[PDB]
RNA sequence: CACACCGCCCGUCGCUAUCCGGGACUGAACUGAUUCGAGAAGAGUGGGGACUGUGC
RNA sequence: GGAAACUCUGGUGGAAGUCCGUAUCGGUUCUGACGUGCAAAUCGAUCGAUAGACUUGGGUAUAGGGGCGAAAGACUAAUCGA
RNA sequence: GCCUAACUUCUCGCUCAUGAGACCCCAUAAAAGGUGUUGGUUGAUAUUGACAGCAAUCAACUAGCCCUGAAAAUGGAUGGCGCUUAAGCGAGAGACCUAUACUCC
RNA sequence: GCCUCUAGUCGAUAGAAUAAUGUAGGUAAGGGAAGUCGGCAAACUAGAUCCGUAACUUCGGGAAAAGGAUUGGCUCCAGUG
RNA sequence: UCUUAAGGUAGCCAAAUGCCUCGUCAUUUAAUUGUUGACGCGCAUGAAUGGAUUAACGAGAUUCCUACUGUCCCUAACUAC
RNA sequence: GUGGCAGCCAAGCGUCCAUAGCGACGUUGCUUUUUGAUCCUUCGAUGUCGGCUCUUCCUAUCAUUGCGAAGCAGAAUUCGCCAAGCGUUGGAUUGUUCACCCACUAAUAGGGAACGUGAGCUGGGUUUAGACCGUCGUGAGACAGGUUAGUUUUACCCUACUGUUGACUUGUUAUUGCGAAAGUAAUCCUGCUUAGUACGAGAGGAACAGCGGGUUCAAACAUUUGGUUCAUAGACUUGAUCGACAGAUCAAUGGUCUGAAGCUACCAUUUGAGAGAUUAUAACUGAACGCCUCUAAGUUAGAAUCUCGCCUUGUCAAGGCGAAAAU
RNA sequence: GCCUCGAUAGCUCAGUUGGGAGAGCGUACGACUGAAGAUCGUAAGGUCACCAGUUCGAUCCUGGUUCGGGGCACCA
RNA sequence: UUUUUUUUUU
């Protein structure tokens, strides 16, 4: 017997099965489309996802009701130290796919690099790639690497280069770091890998492969919440308070024939920690380290004259104060504070407007986010406030 | 107009701002509504709606009309981040093109109302 | 009764017109009072002291 | 106050199968809990009555086609159209 | 033909279907249609040059296969895979396979 | 009802953790029964003093009708043997 | 005019009693098979098989107004077990 | 049979005109969402109406995409084709399925799944025992006539489904990858301009492109606004205790006010898109059939359909397949 | 929606194989009366709801359109 | 014993 009334069914079943994800980084599941003809680029970056603030911006949108008005936007802070190229690696396509052909390493990785190949780094003995290393300077071993060279410069349709972050410069707890096979466009195939051979052991800056005002896309795991039942997974209606043995369930979960419960049936299990690829996060500002000269205030905008980095009073809550390079994106990210965030270009030929639409910082608030926060800075708060005892007392 | 909160459900009762007689104002439903199953139409300042007289003069009631929602108690945001809300909730009757029956209006018109509606904005006093 | 008992005349019922009453609907409208709640404005008093004369 | 009949005002008094409510006696609704229970009928909240046609102990009387019944075929030792 | 023991065995035709058809009971199909193709019936014209355009043709019928008529609910049934001068439809030929039946021990 | 004194108890298998569903409590913006067979459940009301109280009525009631105001602490004033 | 022992009187009514039926009109609503008031050839109302009313009373059945609210729009958080 | 749906011939309707749209008298079918007929299964029991909730499926297509035909000059409307991808609502009365009305809407299409769904709920109806009325009966009692009240039990098993670990095999340990297979997602509308233009007696009244927004759906997130407070955080306060002050305690969270953090709301905010082959259809060249012809061979354009991409899973038995590190 | 029933003059009703449209009220006139009312006589009142068909011939018979009137229409 | 009526104006 039809349904009564017509209601969509709940959820999106291509988002199915709601399972953990296999791994806590962000896969890559696509890369840009390589065009031969533009300058040889790097096509991804790992970031940090730091907190949440808003800004004031003035708004260019020829025939909207904000137009030449001022609006304020929540934004994502993204801290994005620059990375290490620690390797680099070819794929020749195959009858059953992509195969990956060879890796050639640097000759000097660094210590929590290799940190990545173990689980109890500080009980070992840290023998990884000691006897790589030492292939680099023997008469056989340089060979061997500049036959792989040649082997990805003579069969291989696609170059990426095995890049890692910097965990020391951070002054955190975690010291391991995060290695990702980032592709290289741009440039023939033979151009990529002199390119990432120049590049072996050097740092990449996030301002070398995001521009300002891009749409880019942000791939990672989202923030977990356990087992959870129907009505919080699903979304599903809650039945009524007479509800014997509980109302947060779906009342029927099949009928009697095909004899079996289906898989397009809400039922109660994980929820959150899925793997997502949100794509149309557009960059409203890429900042500079604040311990460099150009980032000593990379919290002010050309309107706002204050000194201030992009650190909020107090500190970015439950993450720490954000000193290298960030990206200020446009709304809400995936995942919590602390979750490491994969940044990837768009696939994409952007055409809306507002992909093209240049933005006008005008203001960034830094006011603290834990309680409601009344100033902008420790100077305008003591400015403000006046003398306290401590000060009388410290007199 | 950008959207914003909407406060007003059908079967909600307004106040009646204009000097037509009608003291309240009783939401049948809202104009441009497609909902879905179990949900009630809502509406917000600047939003037309059907409504019936509840108290008033006895030629406006026990028939329908058309009203339009001019202030809310529902705090709603604003595309400067600003966050407003009125202390009542306040509709004026219309006809079916937007004219309104009465005169004048009693108190503040949101500004929202008033972009969309330029004859309450013309009869409003204040617009806030 | 006097058209003089083939006089006169009374009610119900039926038709038309018209006036009024009762009447569910906590019916409706206008208007005046009174209690209570809020309360514009002025005036009185206590502060206050922008400004300017010689501690006042 | 009144011609009278009698009327009015303020107290006193403490009646009623009167009222609210504790102990107590019941068992309305949640059609709540539990429903291989704490329990072969209980538990929680909410409820009816609460100075009488009231609630109760003990001793006594009525015994099965009989008893007893403000009456439901109710009860008569977890057994009742025998 | 393979599941499956026994032929991609031999002869002549017919059929192309944007899921054709495929074997008693048996597992549905009709009235009505087609200038798809293949045979036949009848009546005409044509070398005293038949129709079309500025050397066979015309018309009406008929019946084989194919097509339309032909819509249902979990994903699904010539038994399945598949098969197109067939591994389909009709007429036939050699051989071959196989019962607890027949002959013999 | 709540707290305490005398007297008596800490007897209800314990520990860690605080997922879903539950049982029992506590809240919720704007709307206010649109939910549902049905306002089921919950919420609302309430003590005391002063004031005020309708239809109807078997004249006894209705009635705590409805509905208003006040209420703390401290320092005093007055009355009542 | 047929006919009975008598032919339902006073009242009351689509009722806890009316099938047709969601009767017809008015009232309540934006909208009503619901409520209430009327009408009455009433399948099949009716006078101690009691009729018609009726103040007060009711863990009785029903309709509406107001207050109130997570019943709902549309769910969320917290506590004990 | 009845119910529902679809055809064939044309007597007529349609100003004239059988076939735009219909189609009588007749006649051929299909469906099992009606109701009957039967009695095959179940009476050592298959829980028997409706609603709520939630999936999936079918189309006999209401809307939307692409089209053909009109008695198609356009809001509008009708007929038909490819088409179930995606939607198909809020309510008053009634237990109601139905029905009827109010309102919005792109539209308010029809159905199946043991008349889907009671160890999912509810229990309004039906459907025991109490009780009332009318009619019937001498009576006990009867009445798909009306009325009121009437216990809704059990999952810890197997499977299915949802999530969570995880061994053995290709030596071991981690690192970094490929895609097989499986899932798959977006939807409808408008304010301005087009334009009072096209159009032409007027009345009336469009579209494609462009700009800005919204509905439904989906995936996130907490900077702001909002909610939650045994943070048992700060303040206050009633009653009682510790001789008083101060400090505190108890009242199963004593109560009131504010309340970070975390969680969380279309109650705040953010994000949601491309190709390929083609269907219907319209055409090209072009015979059959010396002419014609979109068709026969061969060619074009072609869509909410289909396949793929993007997106989710990827303990995968020819134990799916690589690179690379230390052993 | 289904079973149906009926539609006749200004209004209300008869009527036919199917072979005529009648009756009453109402309307106009005449008689009657001093004049009226009443009463009588005449004149009278119609597309037989509409369309198509079948028939030598239809108001009647068949089909459709309109208008209405009476009934039937889950479930456990 | 029974014994009801008599249009309008003039």
């Amino acid at each position: 017997s039809h349904r009564k009334f017509s209601a969509p069914r709940h959820g999106h079943m291509g988002f199915t099965p709601k399972k953990r994800s296999r791994t806590y980084r962000g896969r890559i599941k696509a890369f840009p489309k390589d065009d031969k003809s533009k300058p040889i680029h790097l096509t991804a970056f790992l970031g940090y996802k730091a907190g949440m603030t808003h800004i004031v911006r003035d708004v260019d949108k020829p025939g909207s009701k904000v137009n030449k008005k001022e609006v304020v936007e929540a934004v994502t802070i993204v801290e994005t130290p620059p990375m290490v190229i620690a390797g680099v690696t070819g794929y020749v396509d195959t009858p059953q796919g992509p195969r990956a052909l060879t890796t050639i390493w640097a000759e000097h990785l660094s210590e929590e690099a290799r940190r990545r190949f173990y689980s109890n780094w500080a009980k070992s003995k840290k023998k990884a790639f000691t006897k790589y290393a030492k292939k680099w300077q023997d008469e056989d071993g340089k060979k061997l690497i500049e036959a792989d060279f040649a082997k990805l410069k003579k069969y291989c349709s696609s170059i990426r280069v095995i890049a890692h972050t910097q965990m020391k410069i951070l002054r955190r707890r975690q010291k391991k770091a995060h290695l990702v096979e980032i592709q290289v466009n741009g440039g023939t195939i033979e151009q990529k890998v002199d390119w990432a051979r120049e590049h072996l052991e050097k740092q990449v800056q996030v301002d070398t492969v995001f521009a300002q005002d891009e749409m880019i896309d942000t791939i990672g795991v989202t923030r977990g919440h356990g087992f959870k039942g129907v009505t919080s997974r699903w979304h599903t209606k809650k039945l009524p308070r007479k509800t014997h043995k509980g109302l947060r369930k779906v009342a029927c979960i099949g009928a009697w024939h095909p004899s079996r419960v289906a898989f397009t049936v809400a039922r109660a299990g994980q929820k959150g920690f899925h793997h997502r690829t949100i794509i149309n996060n557009k960059i409203y500002r890429i900042g500079k380290s604040a311990l460099t000269e150009e980032g000593k205030n990379n919290g002010s905008t050309e309107f706002d004259l204050t000194q201030k980095t992009i650190t909020p009073m107090g500190g970015f809550p439950r993450y720490g104060i954000v000193n290298q390079d960030y990206i200020m994106l446009r709304g809400a990210v995936l995942g919590p504070k602390k979750r490491l965030i994969t940044l990837r270009k768009s696939l994409i030929t952007q055409t809306k407007r507002v992909a093209h639409e240049k933005i006008n910082l005008k203001w960034i608030d830094t006011s603290s986010k834990t309680g409601h926060g009344r100033f902008q800075t420790t100077a305008e708060k003591r400015a403000f406030m006046g003398k306290l005892k401590r000060d009388f007392l410290a007199e | 107009k950008f959207r914003i909160s909407l406060g007003l459900p059908v079967g909600a009762v307004m106040n009646c701002a204009d000097n037509t007689g009608a003291k309240n104002l009783f939401v049948i439903s809202v104009y441009g509504i497609r909902g879905r199953l179990n949900r009630l139409p809502s509406a917000g300042v600047g939003d037309m709606f059907v409504c019936s007289v509840k108290k008033g003069k006895p030629e406006l009631r026990k028939k329908v009309l058309q009203g339009v929602v001019i202030r809310q108690r529902k705090q709603f945001r604003r595309k400067d981040g600003t966050f407003i809300y009125f202390e009542d909730n306040a509709g004026v009757i219309v006809n079916n093109k937007g004219e309104m029956k009465g005169s004048a209006i009693t108190g503040p018109v949101a500004k929202e109302c008033a972009d969309l509606w330029p004859r309450i904005a013309a009869n409003a006093g204040s617009i806030a």
